[PDB]
């Protein structure tokens, strides 16, 4: 039998596409395979809850939502505090899968929303590619974007965040950017429109994107490109999605009156008058022509990224946080293996053959580059510009070099080449595939040792069940969401971190003595203390190596004027747990806690009694007694212990 | 006492029926917040209540609405659009000279 | 000292354009006008309904870019800036984007 | 269920399959009548 | 503070004069509404354009969101409709 | 400037910014420790500078063979010309791939 | 409250789950827990229960013994 060269054509596009989306979708899911799906990371479960109130409770009743059961002093509205975009995604598709009858629960549609969306983005990375150039390279980039590390490690089965999401909105809106540079049309223009409105519900990096078209635009003034087709497309998006993103709750007022959408003013501003001083330089002879011739600041967590300087030197809740360090290049080699060195040669081939959708496509490069090298949570948005590229550069090489062939219609160098180059590539499948097993894929709420032991879950779990239902326990911001989603009980601070005076009243209440901190849990009225030790188990994340942060960040807000942190260290400057440690440290709350008990423990074989793994040392207060705390509860491997706070003296007496 | 961390009502209870009622508005500030009964009197068996009640803000339907010193911006947008229709008769519909 | 070439490029406006071309402009002129009214009532008596001004004004700035959009797809001279953008397509999207616009606009005024 | 082993091995096989297909596509993509 | 109904209703007479003036602009060019004929889908797509309009006014008053763009999905398809049917015969007509 | 002078700019960005700038800027490393042993994320400044530098003279030996292809040259040069490109590229790779062992130690 | 639901199938099999809510009657606890008296010290803990054991009908094949916030890798 024979086929047409078009059915041909067609059937291997289509099994191309087909074997990427399944791969796509097959290479997220290790994590599942391995532990039990659950939400993971302690992030999502904010996002988890959330959604299972979307869908049990309706759309009216969640957008106008009071939540009194987070931040308890103060009040948090949830209904208009974040972007919606995630929970309405997961609500609409759970609802479409429940009206035909194939019931599945609201975790497992949360847990694999993000492979689905990750398959997705795999078509859309294609037609992007396509609109660039020749097919090839739109199979080759969605070839390479679905193995690539950095997307696979920000978005797996289990991960309900939306940065996943995020991604596919992203690139849908410049894909249709790019078609209505390329078209002119208005039609375009709005479907750009109300994509850039979903990517504004979805992600708070709408504001990159925004800030993105409009210094295209700017770039492309420079260059002497514009027409009138980028006037109209440009104009189009820029009225519907200011209006459109106005009407999102949270952002307010945001477009208008901040400081980071007014690059995109001030560009449509220019664009006005140059094409109104266009039109004059037509009507009117080249002699008369000639004859003629309150606002907010930057915000802060965009500041940090054009200036890496101030977030570490100035605020200590903002790089508090691990994943906000510039990266290196062994980062950058880890999480992309042949896409660096792909990057030049796609921009060659761009910087070449100067198009009107070329120069979008450069800059974005780019300006990602740049934030990339200067955060590493950034490194997401440079995954997919990369592949992009990448696929461009290796889609060139190849039909530059089989087209030297004798068989298609020295000649062995071309061959040569496109054995390498095949090499190559099957080189780049393996170190993905390696990189997605053996890192990206863990549980953040179970500590895998094959034996495992879920302490957390159980303190939760008791915490749940054999507690007042108005209980209040206060933690650490990490372990926030977490208690809520699980333990399901009052809690004091959040992950949110949007009030920092409150968190710095619990750092307080931390890091000082039992008598001044006494007196603030009960003015506070809390009742059990949360806090994980992780002395026994080794765990590197316990709440001992964070309380630095919590000292800087306590003793900051106007009355934590004595708490000095440099009254912890020692005379030279060491921090010990030791005998040798500082006479605040070994008598501060955060001490007496987590070591009560502590003294008497073996845990190694050639090692003294009073020993802690985490730290390598020897308690200096082995025995001492809670005057204001009685002990609720700890797991098996003492890694959460849950105490109940005290009343008053009934005698009245004093009780330090 | 009518108070969240630090008192924001405190009133006295009328003696009415039996019953000591007390009617008051609840202020603008949001949150959780908790009525509170204390009786501390020299001789007296000391007394103490709290009920906890939380204070919703505001729903998206109970915002006021058709208000009068925006009447030219209710009124702008409208012409707008009575301005479009007349244009989609005209612009369409039109022999040339 | 600048009002001869003001009389000269009047003069020429007109003869260089058609009936659809003067009664659009006299459209934008009616938009600009209206939207330059309600921004001068907002300076004299400033802004408690911010979001309904915002409605508001946006709306007209809205119709006068997609007029002008309008104008220039329908104009011949650009016949080869476009190549696809028959008169009567450019005329659809005109009212796709004037429904979106207007629908967001309500959804956000008072 | 289906142990990791099993799915390194069907996620290297697919991708490799899916590159050379991908090389194969530029050779016949090249030659067009 | 509010300003007083006075200002504001002077306000919105002077917001309404606008329209007068386009008026008269169109009627001293002297455009006309002769090409229309009276043919079905032409007026189908009027009448269904200016029941969009009215609904998008009623939505502002009485329905919800949902509601509204249910409403808006029909009268927008059969405009389209009608609309489609409407260009095809004008660009026959224009060439 | 052409559209190769911004070419040659963004180029030089590329290895310096690749060469962990930022890092060595808001974190100072020492020159040469004592390759960090078990972190992945760590930046000593000769060890990036030597890895940017590989990964630019990549994209140098592409657009260098690429080149070569171009019709009506001396095949005595041209030869010389492949030559260097293949060289420059199979020497990048493989030199990467050995660093990255060398550093993370278990890989594949 | 033991809630016991049976699923028939005539294609395969018949899956049975119970939910079951168990509470320790007898003698409350008052004062503190200490896990480390309860591991250092047999003798402390009497009245306190560790495990329990059901006997399925041997021909059960998918156990799995979840709670209502994950899987539970504690059985035998
Ligand atoms: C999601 O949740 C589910 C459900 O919770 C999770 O599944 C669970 O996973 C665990 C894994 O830890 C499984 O555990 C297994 O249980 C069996 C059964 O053991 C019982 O019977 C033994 C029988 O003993 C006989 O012989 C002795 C004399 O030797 C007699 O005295 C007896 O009377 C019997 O005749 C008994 O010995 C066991 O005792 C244990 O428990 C008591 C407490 O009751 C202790 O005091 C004892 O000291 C002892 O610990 C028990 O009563 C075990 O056989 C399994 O052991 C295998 O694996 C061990 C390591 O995990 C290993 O040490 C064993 O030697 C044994 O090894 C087998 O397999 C290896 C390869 O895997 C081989 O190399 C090896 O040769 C041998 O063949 C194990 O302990 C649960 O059954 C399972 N639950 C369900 C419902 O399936 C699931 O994991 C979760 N998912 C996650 C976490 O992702
Ligand atoms: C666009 C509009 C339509 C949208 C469609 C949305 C598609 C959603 C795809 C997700 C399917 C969910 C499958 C699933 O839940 O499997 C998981 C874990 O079990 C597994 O091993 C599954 C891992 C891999 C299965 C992936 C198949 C998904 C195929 C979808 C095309 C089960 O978790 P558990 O909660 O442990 O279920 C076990 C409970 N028993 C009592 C039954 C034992
Ligand atoms: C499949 C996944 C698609 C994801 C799309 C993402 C959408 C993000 C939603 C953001 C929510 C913003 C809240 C909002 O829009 O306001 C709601 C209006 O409530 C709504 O109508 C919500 C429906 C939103 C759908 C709009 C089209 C989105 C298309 C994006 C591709 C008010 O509803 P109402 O209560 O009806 O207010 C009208 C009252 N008036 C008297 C003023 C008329
Ligand atoms: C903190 C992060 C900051 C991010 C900065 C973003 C950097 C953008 C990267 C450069 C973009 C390249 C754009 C480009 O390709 O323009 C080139 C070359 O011509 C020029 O572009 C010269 C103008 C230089 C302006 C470059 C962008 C500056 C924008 C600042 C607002 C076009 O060359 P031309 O010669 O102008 O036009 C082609 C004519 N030929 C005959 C030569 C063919
Ligand atoms: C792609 C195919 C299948 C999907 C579909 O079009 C064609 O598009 C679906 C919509 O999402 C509709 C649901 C929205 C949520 C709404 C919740 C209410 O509660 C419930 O009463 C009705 C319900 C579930 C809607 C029913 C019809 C659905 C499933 C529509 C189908 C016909
Ligand atoms: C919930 C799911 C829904 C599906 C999806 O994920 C999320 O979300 C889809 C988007 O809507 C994408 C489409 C946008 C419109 C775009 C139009 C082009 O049509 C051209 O057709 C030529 C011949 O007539 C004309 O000449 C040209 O002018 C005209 O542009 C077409 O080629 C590509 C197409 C359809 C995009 C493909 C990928 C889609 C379907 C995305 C999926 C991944
Ligand atoms: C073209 C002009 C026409 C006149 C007007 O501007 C645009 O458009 C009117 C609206 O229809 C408004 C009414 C809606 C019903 C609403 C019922 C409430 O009950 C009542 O309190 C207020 C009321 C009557 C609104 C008052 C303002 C009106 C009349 C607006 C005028 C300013
Ligand atoms: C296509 C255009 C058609 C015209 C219009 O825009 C869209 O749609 C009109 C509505 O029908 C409005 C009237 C509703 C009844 C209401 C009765 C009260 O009694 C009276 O006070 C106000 C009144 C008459 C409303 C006034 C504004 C109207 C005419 C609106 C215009 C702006
Ligand atoms: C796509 C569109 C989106 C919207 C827009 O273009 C692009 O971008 C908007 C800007 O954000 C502009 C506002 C800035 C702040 C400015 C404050 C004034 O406050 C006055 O308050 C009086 C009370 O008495 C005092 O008397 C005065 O002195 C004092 O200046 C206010 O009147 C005007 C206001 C709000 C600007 C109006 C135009 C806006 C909305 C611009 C639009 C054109
Ligand atoms: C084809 C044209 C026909 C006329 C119109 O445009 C499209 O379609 C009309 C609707 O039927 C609207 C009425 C619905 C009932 C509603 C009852 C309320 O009670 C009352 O307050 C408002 C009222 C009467 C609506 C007013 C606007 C109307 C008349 C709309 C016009 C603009
Ligand atoms: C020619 C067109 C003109 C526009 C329209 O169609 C015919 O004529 C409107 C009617 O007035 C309808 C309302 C009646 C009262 C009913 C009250 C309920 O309470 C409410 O739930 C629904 C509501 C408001 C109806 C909705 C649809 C309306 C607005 C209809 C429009 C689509
Ligand atoms: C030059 C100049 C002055 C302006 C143009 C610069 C350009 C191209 C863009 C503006 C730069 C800027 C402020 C932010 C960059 C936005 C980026 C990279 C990512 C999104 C920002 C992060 C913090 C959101 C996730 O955080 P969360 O979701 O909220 O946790
Ligand atoms: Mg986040």
């Amino acid at each position: 039998l024979r086929l047409s060269y078009e059915k041909q054509d067609t059937l291997l596009k289509l099994l191309i596409l087909s074997m990427a989306a399944v791969l796509s979708f097959s290479t997220r899911l290790f994590a599942v395979l391995r532990f039990e799906s659950v939400i993971h990371e302690f992030d999502p479960y904010f996002n988890y809850r959330t959604t299972r109130f979307l869908a049990e409770e309706g759309f009216y009743k969640f957008h106008n939502w009071f939540d009194d059961r987070a931040w308890y002093p103060l009040g948090r509205i949830i209904g208009g505090t974040i972007y919606p975009g995630l929970m309405i995604t997961s609500a609409a598709i759970y609802h479409v899968l429940h009206f035909f009858h194939i019931t599945i629960d609201i975790r497992n549609v949360c847990v694999f929303l993000a492979p689905l969306f990750s398959s997705f983005t795999t078509i859309v990375t294609y037609h992007l590619t396509k609109e660039l150039k020749d097919a090839g390279a739109g199979l080759l980039a969605a070839a390479m974007i679905a193995v690539v590390p950095g997307y696979i490690s920000r978005s797996v089965a289990g991960s309900y965040d939306n940065e996943g999401i995020a991604i596919f909105c992203m690139l849908l809106t410049y894909y249709m950017w790019i078609k209505a540079v390329k078209t002119g049309s208005i039609c375009w223009a709005a479907k750009c429109a109300l994509a850039y409105f979903y990517m504004v519900s979805s992600w708070g990096g709408y504001v990159f994107l925004i800030n993105l078209i409009p210094l295209h635009v700017l770039v492309l003034m420079l260059t002497g490109r514009f027409s009138h087709r980028i006037y109209v497309a440009y104009c189009t998006v820029y009225c519907l999605g200011t209006i459109l993103s106005m009407q999102i709750s949270f952002v307010g007022f945001q477009p208008v009156l901040s400081s980071e959408h007014m690059a995109a003013f001030g560009v449509f501003g220019l664009c006005q008058i140059h094409a109104f001083v266009d039109y004059l330089r037509s009507k009117l002879n080249p002699q008369q022509f000639e004859v003629l011739f309150k606002i907010s600041p930057w915000t802060g967590r965009f500041y940090s990224l054009l200036d890496p300087s101030y977030a570490k030197n100035n605020i200590p809740i903002i790089a508090s946080v691990s994943e906000h360090q510039p990266t290196t290049w062994s980062s950058y080699y880890f999480d992309l293996q042949l896409l660096v060195f792909m990057f030049p040669v796609g921009l060659y081939y761009c910087f070449s053959n100067l198009s009107d959708a070329r120069i979008f496509i450069i800059m974005y490069g780019v300006t990602s580059m740049y934030f990339s090298a200067v955060m590493v949570r950034l490194m997401l948005v440079l995954a997919p510009v990369m592949c992009i590229l990448s696929g461009i550069g290796v889609s060139q090489v190849l039909s530059t070099y089989m087209k030297n062939l004798d068989i298609s219609r020295k000649n062995e160098v071309a061959s040569g080449m496109i054995l390498v180059m095949a090499f190559f590539l099957i080189t780049y499948t393996f170190h993905s595939t390696w990189v997605t097993s053996e890192a990206y894929s863990s549980p953040s709420i179970v500590l895998s040792a094959r034996i495992i032991f879920d302490d957390f879950r159980e303190a939760y779990y008791w915490l749940r069940h054999n507690t007042p239902e108005d209980a209040k326990v206060m933690s650490w911001w990490d372990y926030g969401y977490q208690i809520t989603a699980m333990a399901n009980r009052t809690i004091l601070v959040d992950n949110n971190t949007w009030n920092n005076t409150h968190i710095s009243r619990v750092g307080q209440a931390m890091a000082s003595t039992e008598e001044k901190a006494y007196e603030i849990m009960r003015e506070l009225d809390v009742s059990y203390v949360l806090v994980i030790f992780g002395g026994l188990t080794g765990y590197s994340s316990d709440d001992i190596n964070k309380f630095l942060w919590m000292v800087r960040i306590g003793g900051s807000t106007d009355t934590g004027k004595h708490i000095k942190e440099n009254d912890y260290y020692t005379p030279t400057g060491e921090f010990r747990v030791d005998r040798e440690g500082s006479p605040v440290l070994l008598n501060c709350l955060m001490y007496k806690m987590c070591y009560y008990r502590f003294g008497q423990v073996y845990t190694e074989a050639k090692r003294p009694p009073g020993f802690d793994r985490v730290r390598n040392a020897e308690i200096g207060n082995k025995d001492f007694e809670l005057d204001v705390l009685e002990e609720a509860y700890t797991t098996e491997h003492w890694l959460v212990r849950i105490y109940k706070v005290k009343d008053l003296d009934n005698r009245g007496l004093s009780r330090t | 006492e009518f108070v969240r961390i630090d008192p924001f009502v405190r009133t006295f209870l009328k003696k009415k029926g039996g019953k000591y009622s007390v009617q008051f508005k609840l202020p603008d500030v949001y949150g959780v917040f908790q009525f509170k009964v204390d009786y501390n009197r020299l001789g007296y068996t000391h007394l103490y209540s709290s009920t906890q009640v939380s204070v919703r803000p505001l729903q998206h339907t109970q915002y006021e609405r058709f208000i009068p010193s925006a009447y030219p911006y209710y009124a702008s947008a409208f012409s707008m659009m009575l301005g479009l229709f007349i244009f989609s008769i005209v612009f369409l519909h039109m022999k040339e000279k | 000292s600048v009002v001869s070439v003001i009389s000269r490029f009047l003069e020429e406006y007109l003869s260089s354009t058609p009936q659809r071309l003067k009664l659009l402009d006299a459209y934008l002129l009616y938009i600009l006008l209206t939207g330059a009214l309600q921004f001068g009532y907002c300076l004299l008596v400033g802004t408690f309904p911010f979001n309904s001004f915002l409605s508001g004004f946006i709306s007209c700035v809205g119709s006068f870019i997609l007029a002008v959009c309008l104008r220039i797809q329908i104009n011949p001279q650009n016949k080869a800036d476009f190549q696809g953008i028959s008169p009567e397509r450019a005329f659809a999207d005109f009212l796709f984007a004037s429904t979106i616009l207007h629908l967001v606009v309500m959804n956000f005024v008072g | 269920m289906i142990t990791d082993v099993q799915l390194a091995i069907f996620a290297n096989m697919l991708g490799v399959s899916l590159f050379l297909l991908v090389v194969l596509y530029h050779y016949v993509a090249v030659n067009n009548p | 503070k509010r300003p007083p109904t006075v200002v504001s209703n002077t306000f919105t007479a002077l917001i309404l004069s606008p329209l007068l003036l386009l008026f008269a602009l169109w009627i001293r060019i002297g455009a006309n509404v002769s090409n229309f004929t009276f043919a079905p889908s032409t007026i189908i797509f009027h009448l269904g354009h200016a029941a969009m309009l009215g609904l998008m006014y009623v939505y502002w008053t009485q329905l919800n969101m949902f509601q509204t763009l249910k409403y808006l999905a029909i009268l927008g398809s059969v405009t389209f409709l009608a609309g489609n049917r409407m260009l095809a015969q004008q660009a026959v007509k224009r060439t | 400037p052409s559209a190769m002078t911004v070419y040659a700019l963004v180029v030089v960005s590329y290895f310096l910014i690749t060469g962990g700038i930022i890092y060595d800027v808001i974190v100072e490393p020492p020159s040469v420790g004592s390759f960090l042993a078990y972190r992945v994320n760590g930046q000593y400044i000769m060890e990036g500078l030597a890895s940017s530098f590989l990964f630019t003279m990549g994209g140098l030996g592409f657009i260098i063979l690429d080149r070569s292809n171009a019709p009506n040259i001396p095949k005595l040069n041209r030869f010389l010309l492949l030559f260097i490109g293949f060289v420059c590229v199979l020497l990048s790779f493989f030199m990467a791939r050995v660093f990255m062992r060398m550093k993370l130690p278990g890989y594949l | 409250s033991m809630t016991r639901v049976i699923e028939v199938s005539h294609w395969g099999n018949i899956a049975v789950e119970e939910n079951v809510d168990l509470k320790h009657t007898g003698a409350v606890l008052k004062g503190p827990f200490s896990r480390y008296d309860y591991q250092r010290q047999p003798d402390s803990g009497i009245s306190s229960i560790r495990s329990f054991k059901t006997i399925l009908p041997a021909a059960a094949q998918d156990v799995y013994y979840r709670d209502e916030i994950g899987n539970v890798s504690t059985s035998h």
